[PDB]
């Protein structure tokens, strides 16, 4: 028993956005609908309850609607900070269970493009004293949220021992990622310059470390 | 100041039980229902059940009818959720919430429960030095730990500006690794020592590592 | 059928969440 929601909604700043929650007679048709917001990294926050009522502290730009087997969440004055996952919920009286939606990821449009800020950290001597080597490429503050990471050993492509993260949204609405090159101390001293190259929107930023 | 405080992260083997606690404060415990809702890593919200704090009446979802029990202590104003026959799909952040015609205004911080047959592994903290010579980055590498989570602070919490704790990578070994950085002016290199305070609750790891140039 | 018992939490909740 699940109410259905659009997987993704994109809309423009200072405009109105609409998220629709479709259900059945048992859940939305008979019972109240509540709308929640989950900003990245946080717990769900209630936005609307009892179809339209607003808990204290929630701005009037958030509005709630219900009709038959449908529910609607409306956001006026859309800001970049409103980018979050929005959820709908209701009570299904057939099983007697609170049913949630699948989530709607709101993306505000008109967001500029940022180049990845890349930092390459060489292996620590304490890790080298432990007969292990790790190169740490940390990428931050980039938008859109796609990035490709490639490693080079004295301009030779390093394929093995590379583990990269999926991009993650931050508080600033930009994305972050990390790549780790696990090498042996022999592989670290055998070359002269290990490099991390990060490609975003067609441009490449590269950083180099030496033994 | 209505506050719902939850217990800490828990690691359990498949087939065991976990008890999570939710202490409510700032209101009359018996005047509001309590919901329990879970969120799996990378997935959506799943309601688990509701408890009536007066008589202890409970309603559970069919998916968890066979594995969840909810209890209440009226004296201490606390709800208890116990999930048994634990399985890998029970690894999730579990939340308690006060009712407002559904899960409502006041929620908990969330308790991460990881169900795995693998043993917990303590983290290894290494200093990430700036290196070459304006902006610069220093940090700490928390390597080869299982399971999640790990909490990293800088200078015992006095340093909060320019601190970015990056999300962890799951390696082929099944262990996690994380890096926490502080962005500083490069003119301030060599003048301040930084200490990263790493905490890994599953392994009782509280390590303080110094990052100085 | 009888009137639901006050112990029926399912009916109490179906009445708590209901929207006439």
């Amino acid at each position: 028993s699940v109410l259905t929601q659009p997987p993704s909604v994109s809309a423009a700043p200072e405009r109105k956005v609409t998220i629709s929650c479709s259900g059945s007679s048992s859940n939305i048709g008979t019972n109240f609908v509540s709308w929640y917001q989950q900003l990245p990294g946080t717990a769900p926050k209630l936005l609307i309850y009892e179809n339209n009522k607003r808990p204290s502290g929630i701005p009037d730009r958030f509005s709630g609607s219900k009709s038959g087997t449908s529910a609607t969440l409306g956001i006026t004055g859309l800001q970049t900070g409103d980018e979050a996952d929005y959820y709908c919920g209701a009570w299904d009286s057939t099983p007697g269970t609170w049913v949630f939606g699948g989530g709607t990821r709101l993306t505000v449009l008109g967001q500029p493009k940022a180049a990845p800020s890349v930092t390459l950290f060489p292996p620590s001597s304490e890790e080298l004293q432990a007969n292990k080597a790790t190169l740490v490429c940390l990428i931050s503050d980039f938008y859109p949220g796609a990035v490709t990471v490639a490693w080079k050993a004295d301009s030779s492509p390093v394929k093995a021992g590379v583990e990269t993260t999926t991009p993650s949204k931050q508080s600033n609405n930009k994305y972050a990622a990390s790549s780790y090159l696990s090498l042996t101390p022999e592989q670290w001293k055998s070359h002269r310059s290990y490099s991390c190259q990060v490609t975003h929107e067609g441009s490449t930023v590269e950083k180099t470390v030496a033994p | 100041q209505v506050q719902l405080v939850q217990s800490g992260t828990e690691v359990r083997q498949p087939g065991a039980s976990v008890r999570v606690s939710c202490k409510a404060s700032g209101y009359t415990f018996t005047d509001s229902y309590i919901h329990w809702v879970r969120q799996a890593p990378g997935q959506g919200l799943e309601w688990m059940g509701i408890i009536k704090p007066s008589g202890g009446n409970t309603r559970y979802a069919q998916r968890f009818q066979g594995r969840v029990t909810m209890t209440r202590d009226t004296s201490t104003s606390t709800v208890y959720m116990e999930l048994s026959s634990l399985r890998s799909e029970d690894t999730a952040v579990y939340y308690c919430a006060r009712d407002s015609r559904g899960p409502g205004i006041f929620w908990g911080q969330g308790t991460l429960v990881t169900v795995s047959s693998a043993s917990t592994k303590g983290p290894s903290v290494f200093p990430l030095a700036p290196s070459s010579k304006g902006t610069a980055a220093l940090g700490c590498l928390v390597k080869d730990y299982f399971p999640e989570p790990v909490t990293v602070s800088w200078n015992s919490g006095a340093l909060t500006s320019g601190v970015h704790t990056f999300p962890a990578v799951l390696q082929s070994s099944g262990l996690y690794s994380l890096s926490s950085v502080v962005t500083v002016p490069s003119s301030s290199l060599g003048t301040q020592t930084y200490i990263c305070n790493v905490n890994h609750k599953p392994s009782n790891t509280k390590v303080d590592k110094r990052v100085e140039p | 059928h009888s009137v639901p018992k006050l112990s029926d939490f399912e009916s109490e909740l179906s009445h708590w969440f209901k929207n006439q």
